[PDB]
């Protein structure tokens, strides 16, 4: 069993840094991927990025790469920081874990396969608001 | 967001709009308003976690068939949004979750 908790300020002035922390208890960072996902009212879900033990911060190309995700094993948690926030970015954030699989359809020595990811465990997520007042 | 209505006791069938070109591996996500999404089917052939044996998907055999999720014996609690995450071989990495559908209950 794995337990995941989240934390965030909630009230940030526009055009600053928005940092949200996600901690894990019960298991270590042995073979557990991590990912973040935001959801804004009026629109569907939006996958923003994922990270693992490879320090390969791959981001969504439709996001301008204005967010950085880090994970420190000493405190046993990760955190994402989005710079230059926009007041129209009010959305609920979720920290989840990812499981990677491979689908094979031909000869493996030629490279006829492709990887995919599936999120099995989710979280409650934080609802943050940004405004000038 | 396309709406679709289902009556009690009937069998519901939900299909996502995106059509695959080659080998497919879809994921069906159920998201209730206010709660975290629940994974139902991950490899388009089997349910990921233990759930009531009511949700079934179509396997990937004899390419040319669509992707549909069927729910037999629907109750009032089956009121949530359904996401069809599509993964094929001739499109690369898929970032968008696709257009979700809105299931409504009669009664
Ligand atoms: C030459 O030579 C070569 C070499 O030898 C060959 O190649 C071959 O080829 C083939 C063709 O295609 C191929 O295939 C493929 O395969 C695969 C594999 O897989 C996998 O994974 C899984 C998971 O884990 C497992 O389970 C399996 O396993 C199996 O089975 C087998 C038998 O078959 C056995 O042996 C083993 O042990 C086991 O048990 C594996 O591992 C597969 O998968 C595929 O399949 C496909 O497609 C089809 C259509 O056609 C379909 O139907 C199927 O399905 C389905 O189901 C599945 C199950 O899993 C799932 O997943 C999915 O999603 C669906 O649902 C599939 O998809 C195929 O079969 C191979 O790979 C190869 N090999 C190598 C090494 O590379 C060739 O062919 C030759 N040529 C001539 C002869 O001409
Ligand atoms: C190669 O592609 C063709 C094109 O679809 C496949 O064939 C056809 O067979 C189907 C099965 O009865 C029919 O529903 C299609 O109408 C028919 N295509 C046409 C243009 O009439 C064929 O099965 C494929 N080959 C393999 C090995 O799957």
């Amino acid at each position: 069993q794995v337990q995941l908790q989240e934390s965030g300020p909630g009230l940030v002035k526009p055009s600053e840094t928005l940092s949200v922390t996600c901690s894990v208890s019960g298991d270590s960072m042995n073979n557990y991927y991590w990912t973040w996902i935001r959801q804004s009212p009026g629109k569907g879900l939006e996958w923003i990025g994922y990270i693992s033990d490879r320090e390969s911060a791959t981001y969504n190309p439709s996001l301008n790469s204005r967010v950085v995700i880090s994970r420190d094993t000493s405190k046993n948690q990760l955190s994402l920081k989005l710079n230059s926030v926009t007041p129209a970015d009010t959305a609920v954030y979720y920290c989840a874990t990812a499981r990677r699989g491979q689908r094979i359809y031909g000869v493996v020595s030629f490279g006829e396969f492709f990887y995919y990811y599936s999120m099995d465990v989710w979280g409650k997520g934080t609802t943050v608001t940004v405004s000038s007042a | 967001v396309r709406p679709l209505s289902v009556a009690l006791g009937e069998t519901a069938r939900i299909s996502c709009g995106r059509q695959a070109l080659g080998s497919r591996a879809v994921q069906w996500y159920q998201h209730r308003p206010g709660q975290a999404p629940i994974l139902l089917i991950y490899n388009n052939q089997d349910r990921p976690s233990g759930i009531p044996e009511r949700f079934s998907g179509t396997p990937d055999i004899n390419f040319g068939t669509r992707a549909t999720l069927t729910i037999s014996g629907v109750e009032a609690g089956d009121e949530a949004d359904y996401y069809c995450h599509m993964w094929d071989s001739r499109s690369g990495f898929s970032w968008s979750f696709g257009g979700a559908t809105r299931l409504t209950v009669l009664g």
